[PDB]
């Protein structure tokens, strides 16, 4: 009866940091994914299940729309079978992922002069995430034998680091906003 | 596959000077260059990480800046223990790369060498080879001319020499020249001399011996 | 508090080797680690890295031939080297990465990839001259060994200032020679015993040569 609310998740005013990525559930709606496809404003529109053009031609039980900010350098890791700080400790797609990964510059919005330190990523982790896991804990990383006692110092590290997003950054070091649509009754087109 | 290019290859400055090494990246690396010191024969020391941040424990005279492609590493006040090769290291793109390396040499006052000659061991002569060793023990600069006179004939093509690296406090060098010849050749002649010519020597000094 | 490496040595082209790097305060299984090598008198080459989570990455130069791994049960990081070539000769360093910054470094072990075989050295004395007061020089000649390194010390460690253990020169033999020298007071020669302790680990060669007039 009414359109899927994709402007809420794509056009939203702020995005999550990748370690605490947001996920929007989407049911009881109908939308064409071609207000998306023919936008021509996307740096990545890497799809896995289906072809991007023929997408509003099909129905699924549920669809999720995950959204975060990473470095464009790093959009490489938002795809099944990747490894790296981000695919391992921040956001991991499963090997049998069916959906699309969408990205675009954000240097206008998410870049502050002198550095927008709001956006973070998980740098330390004893073992890397399972598919679609979210770990927002902030306990001091124990790299030594000495216990950390919650105090940051040598071999006792804060697991999150802050992007120094600056407008003068090369495009690899620029903010990119990313939306991951995954598909598995109630969505159609 | 990002190529890091430092300059100079070789650098000579006297104690207390301001020394400056640059390192340029082919592509964009942001602040993810860091700077290493490798004293001769030990492993590298991390001095400055994330392009500009001083590693815990490092002297304040070391500093570096840069972001993107052009980077500068600077020693503000040169010290004697700073002879080393310094490397910049890109680390954020996969193939991690280093710069060429910058050999830093302390420049110093002239120091004339102390010269010693060593006959072959009687133990060695039993094997069939006899090696005569000549030593310059503490000199600046590295440039010295070592001539082997066996009887009174200049010898060429049978000597090899090696130099220590600069000493970490007095900034001196030491050199060993080794004349190799056969047990037969050794006992054919009698006067064995080592003539050392150096900047700080008023005139060549010879250190000789006879067999016996 | 340290990283202690071992396992490097002489290997046949096409041969295999495994390096060890055992740690004292770091926990290998919880920490970022990479292996960095340096061929003789040349630059540094990053070779491999392992992440806290276990993800491994290699430089194309050694991919498919080398493999990085760790054993928590022994707190040790290994680098397996298969299908070795000559250009793999050099010093191999292990490092603790502070998440991409290699801050603490091991002292290194030498992987020498050659077909030649092992020769232990001969230690000859470099004996003092004939001012009973002043300084006289003495030393030991370490001739004809292979492969490198050799470690020379004097009087088991009691004598360190003034010792100059020269860099080895590769002889026309294809073998190596160095010679270390030490300066002592001329009036020590009659009473004090001077011994260079040469040690050539690749051949289980330990020599103690007492230097005398």
């Amino acid at each position: 009866t009414n359109l899927c609310p994709f402007g809420e998740v794509f056009n939203a005013t702020r995005f999550a940091s990748v370690y605490a990525w947001n996920r929007k559930r989407i049911s009881n709606c109908v939308a064409d994914y071609s207000v998306l496809y023919n936008s021509a404003s996307f740096s990545t529109f890497k799809c896995y299940g289906v072809s991007p053009t023929k997408l509003n031609d099909l129905c699924f039980t549920n669809v999720y729309a995950d959204s975060f900010v990473i470095r464009g350098d790093e959009v490489r890791q938002i795809a099944p079978g990747q490894t790296g700080k981000i695919a391992d400790y921040n956001y991991k797609l499963p090997d049998d992922f069916t959906g699309c990964v969408i990205a675009w510059n954000s240097n206008n919005l998410d870049s502050k002069v002198g550095g927008n330190y709001n956006y973070l990523y998980r740098l330390f982790r004893k073992s890397n995430l399972k598919p679609f896991e979210r770990d927002i804990s902030t306990e001091i990383y124990q790299a030594g034998s000495t216990p950390c006692n919650g105090v940051e110092g040598f071999n006792c590290y804060f697991p999150l680091q802050s992007y120094g997003f600056q407008p003068t950054n090369g495009v690899g070091y620029q903010p990119y906003r990313v939306v991951v649509l995954s598909f598995e009754a109630t969505v159609c087109g | 596959d990002i190529q890091m290019t430092q300059s100079p290859s070789s650098l000579s400055a006297s104690v207390g000077d301001r020394v400056t090494i640059t390192c340029q990246a082919s592509q964009d690396i942001n602040k993810y260059l860091n700077w290493y010191q490798q004293k001769p024969g030990k492993a590298p020391k991390l001095l400055i990480f994330d392009a500009s941040h001083l590693e815990t424990g490092v002297p304040s005279r070391f500093s570096a800046s840069g972001s993107g492609t052009d980077f500068t590493f600077t020693i503000s006040s040169l010290q004697p223990e700073d002879i080393a090769t310094y490397y910049c290291h890109q680390y954020d793109n996969l193939p991690r790369t280093f710069g060429q390396g910058t050999r830093l040499e302390i420049k110093r006052t002239v120091a004339a060498p102390s010269v010693f000659i060593f006959p072959p061991s009687d133990e060695q002569l039993k094997s069939g080879t006899a090696s005569v060793v000549c030593l310059l023990n503490n000199f600046y600069p590295r440039e010295a001319k070592v001539q082997w006179k066996v009887d009174n004939a200049l010898q060429s093509g049978n000597s090899q020499e090696s130099v220590t690296e600069q000493d970490s406090k007095d900034s001196t060098y030491s050199l060993s020249s080794t004349l190799t010849l056969s047990k037969a050749d050794y006992e054919k002649h009698k006067v064995y001399a080592c003539e050392v010519t150096h900047q700080g020597l008023s005139s060549p000094v010879t250190k000789s011996f006879n067999r016996g | 508090v340290q990283l202690v490496e071992s396992g490097g040595g002489l290997v046949q082209p096409g041969g295999s080797l495994r390096l060890s790097c055992a740690a004292s305060e770091f926990i290998v299984s919880r920490n970022y680690m990479s292996w960095v090598r340096q061929a003789p008198g040349k630059g540094l080459e990053w070779v491999s890295v392992i992440y806290s989570g276990g993800s491994t990455f290699y430089a194309d130069s050694v991919k498919g031939r080398f493999t990085i791994s760790r054993d928590n049960s022994k707190n040790t990081l290994y680098l397996q080297m298969n299908s070795l070539r000559a250009e793999d000769t050099g010093v191999y360093y292990c490092a603790r990465d502070r998440g991409l910054v290699s801050d603490y470094w091991g002292q290194g072990t030498l992987v020498t990839v050659s077909s030649a075989s092992t020769k232990g050295p001969s230690v000859f004395p470099l004996a003092p001259s004939s001012t009973s007061g002043g300084t006289a020089a003495l030393g030991c000649l370490v001739k004809d060994y292979f492969p490198e390194p050799v470690t020379v010390s004097w009087n088991s460690g009691a004598l360190t200032s003034g010792v100059h253990t020269f860099p080895a020169v590769l002889q026309s033999s294809g073998l190596y020679s160095l010679s270390s020298v030490v300066t002592v007071p001329s009036s020590s020669l009659g009473t004090q015993t001077y011994i260079c302790n040469v040690n050539h680990k690749p051949s289980n060669t330990k020599v103690d040569k007492k230097v005398e007039p």
